[PDB]
């Protein structure tokens, strides 16, 4: 299952 | 920019008359845009599938193109590959011993 | 064996040809099991292995919504990268990401991974401690500072030690009959005359899973690495892999050469020679 790391940005 | 490696080969050791799969494995390339055709006697095969685009530890991409075929003594098969790193499309002939 | 799970993200801009494409593929060991492609008519995380098909609608909905969000996040990341490298909007560029967990033979976390590349060059990597970053250049140092402020490593460490391991163990159990089955190579040596002076011995390994294998030629017991043509391990299309190693040998000297095959599907390392 994928990581929910939305809000991380370059 | 990294130019593709190309291997053309069969899923199983080839026997004239027996159904098999023709594989064209394209790897080591960057960027990701690439054109691959499987050729039978110089003509583009229509019923070709390919794996989902992925990449290796060194970030270079790879793809497998394949089609079902039945090798014969005289039919010539090949893979034609175009990539930004290539001035002209590259044709690699299927050699059943490679 | 030791098992791993990996997700691979690719975002590819293409000015003049629509918004950047975003793809995700997930692997357990050498088996791909999901894919997402923003170019699809109705983009969804979709199954690519039988043992994941049984996951319920909540699974597929969560994976899809995260991937659709990731499509937008990585288009923003591509715009950011242009500012970080003083690049124009006319060129094509690529961000790649891989992350996931490795399990030891005991089944516990061996190590975790999270790395990014920009245009095929390493950009930033989570260190093995899962708490510090290695930036490759001054652009990646800007990202590092942003990720230190947003506790990105902390979230990754939690995922990599917790959910990533737990999901991998679940997948390994559900796909036990394939994921936890090594297939040994079928091996042979072929002989291809070059001249009356020389011939190629080609040591084949076919039908093996997983892809990790070692093929080596020895001449009188001395490894022939610098004189061996070794093709890249290649997929057969039926989940297994193929590889060969070839040396050019003087005609009549073939019996001095031995091929050695190591693969985790084998009870013992194999030694072969040409059998005329
Ligand atoms: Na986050
Ligand atoms: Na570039």
């Amino acid at each position: 299952s994928v990581l929910n790391d939305i809000l991380a940005r370059l | 920019q990294r130019t593709p490696k190309i291997q053309v080969y069969s899923r199983h050791p080839a026997e004239n008359g027996k159904s098999n799969f023709l594989n064209c494995y394209v790897s080591g390339f960057h960027p990701s845009d690439i054109e691959v055709d499987l050729l039978k006697n110089g003509e583009r095969i229509e019923k070709v599938e390919h794996s989902d685009l992925s990449f290796s530890k060194d970030w270079s991409f790879y793809l497998l193109y394949y089609t079902e075929f039945t090798p014969t003594e005289k039919d010539e098969y090949a893979c034609r590959v175009n990539h930004v790193t290539l001035s002209q499309p590259k044709i690699v002939k299927w050699d059943r011993d490679m | 064996g030791s098992h791993s799970m990996r997700y691979f993200y690719t975002a590819m801009s293409r000015p003049g040809r629509g918004e950047p494409r975003f793809i995700t593929v997930g692997y357990v060991d050498d088996t791909q099991f999901v894919r997402f492609d923003s170019d699809a008519t109705s983009p969804r995380m979709a199954p690519r292995a039988p043992w994941i098909e049984q996951e319920g609608p909540e699974y597929w909905d969560r994976e899809t919504q995260i991937s659709k969000t990731n499509t937008q996040t990585y288009r923003e990341n591509l715009r950011t990268a242009l500012r970080y490298y003083n690049q124009s909007e006319a060129g094509s560029h690529i961000i790649q990401r891989m992350y996931g967990c490795d399990l030891g033979p005991d089944g516990r976390l061996l190590r975790g991974h999270n790395q990014l590349a920009y245009d095929g060059k390493d950009y930033i990597a989570l260190n093995e401690d899962l708490s510090s970053w290695t930036a490759a250049d001054t652009a990646a140092q800007i990202t590092q500072l942003k990720w230190e402020a947003a506790r990105v490593a902390e979230q990754l460490r939690a995922y990599l030690e917790g959910e990533c391991v737990e999901w991998l163990r679940r997948y390994l159990e559900n796909g036990k009959e394939t994921l936890q089955r090594a297939d040994p190579p079928k091996t042979h040596v072929t002989h291809h005359p070059i001249s009356d002076h020389e011939a190629t011995l080609r040591c084949w390994a076919l039908g093996f899973y997983p892809a990790e294998i070692t093929l080596t030629w020895q001449r009188d017991g001395e490894d022939q690495t610098q004189d061996t043509e070794l093709v890249e391990t290649r997929p057969a299309g039926d989940r297994t892999f193929q590889k060969w190693a070839a040396v050019v040998v003087p005609s009549g000297e073939e019996q001095r050469y031995t091929c050695h095959v190591q693969h985790e599907g084998l009870p013992k390392p194999l030694t072969l020679r040409w059998e005329p």
